[PDB]
């Protein structure tokens, strides 16, 4: 589109993963990678 | 969480690296060797498509089956509080047995098709 | 001139809401409080 | 949080279900029967309209009254640190007496005209 | 030009800046607020990324 | 977190008040007089610019130097886990000696140029 239209998310994907790590943050990063979403910025929703 | 009306549950899309992805997630980290930890996510889907879906998260020192069972019940409760007719519940769970330091993570990533 | 692409810019309104609720689990109580506040059906992006 | 300059405090708009709403909030959850919990939110508006508004949040085991007094003062202090003139402080609070498991919550939602 | 990164999902940040700060305060939030100002990022809305 | 591919490290630009800024950060608050608290942030940059960078954060009751050292090791580990070639690591740290109630904060703010 030549004019970007505002829109709400239209897809939801369920992923899960686990991992060992040297520190809590590295273990978390590992779990994200194992889940297939380790290289994107997660904006946590609540 | 909340799945927007008419949004579709699809397998994880190819996301640009560094993208800012709105995500509902549950996670747990433990440094206790031998301890089993789990995380789960559920998405309650309404029968009325003009309504939104409800996303619940759960994590704890339990098994994958207990976590999935708990998170699905939480989603059910959400619909009852709203008084909405529930179509079905989709969910995913994972468990991890800590060797030294581990993390179990479950998420519902919202994106654009 | 009527502004276009307003939603892609910075928010220009602020609304104060509040609520409380009982719940079977901490998350269900939180969900109930949001509902009691009028924002239970949108995704909250916590800003700090 | 921060209310952008020239933004107005308005009653909650009809929000599209599932919208990603930037929100500053405070909440408190308690499982102690009979315990009173509260949450409050305040927004300090500057005299100089080119400046931004300051959003503050509070939560605790106190009454609605104390929670609102505390959060209004926190907003004032924020202005004092900046050296900004105050127009007024707007706020709301809520209290809840736990029966079994309860949550008190207060927020400032940012949206569009 | 203004931009809401939560809405303009197709436009990714192309810059990163490291900042740090510390501060005393009357409440935990006020101390946090002062640390952001000391860091030079005190009058913006931080969307925490994880 | 994640620094998008090809993003440049620059000193913090002038940000419009109220701006919604994607930020990775670490902070710690303490009300113990005399206690030293620190926060640190690191960004691991890949040799291959088509890859993304990794942002790590840390906070604790330790010195500025130990915080930075810890956060730098964490970023190194993240690259080793991915098996990616690491170009270098940029980092910043800050320490605070509590008087009555203090906060130490370090962040990596993602913006536009
Ligand atoms: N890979 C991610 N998106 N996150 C893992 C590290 C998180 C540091 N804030
Ligand atoms: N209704 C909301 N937006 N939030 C409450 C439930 C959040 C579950 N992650
Ligand atoms: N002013 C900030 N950016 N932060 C301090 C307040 C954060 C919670 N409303």
């Amino acid at each position: 589109p030549l004019h970007a239209y505002f829109k709400l998310p239209n897809t939801v994907s369920l992923v899960a993963g686990s991992s060992e790590g040297e520190t809590p943050l590295n273990a978390f990063d590992g779990a994200l990678l194992n889940a297939g979403i380790g290289n994107v910025n997660l904006i946590r929703i609540s | 969480x909340i799945m927007p009306p008419e949004a579709e549950i699809v397998p994880l899309p190819k996301l640009p690296m560094g993208a800012l992805v709105p995500t509902a997630y549950g996670y747990i980290i433990s440094d206790v060797p031998g301890e089993t930890i789990s995380a789960a996510i559920s998405v309650a889907i309404p029968k009325d498509k003009s309504l939104c879906g409800l996303i619940m998260e759960y994590e704890g020192k339990c098994s994958k089956k207990e976590a999935e069972k708990t998170v699905r019940e939480m989603a059910k409760i959400g619909f009852e509080m709203r008084g909405w007719e529930l179509d079905r519940i989709e969910s995913i769970a994972v468990e991890h047995t800590v060797e030294k330091l581990g993390c179990a993570f479950a998420a519902a990533a919202l994106w654009y098709k």
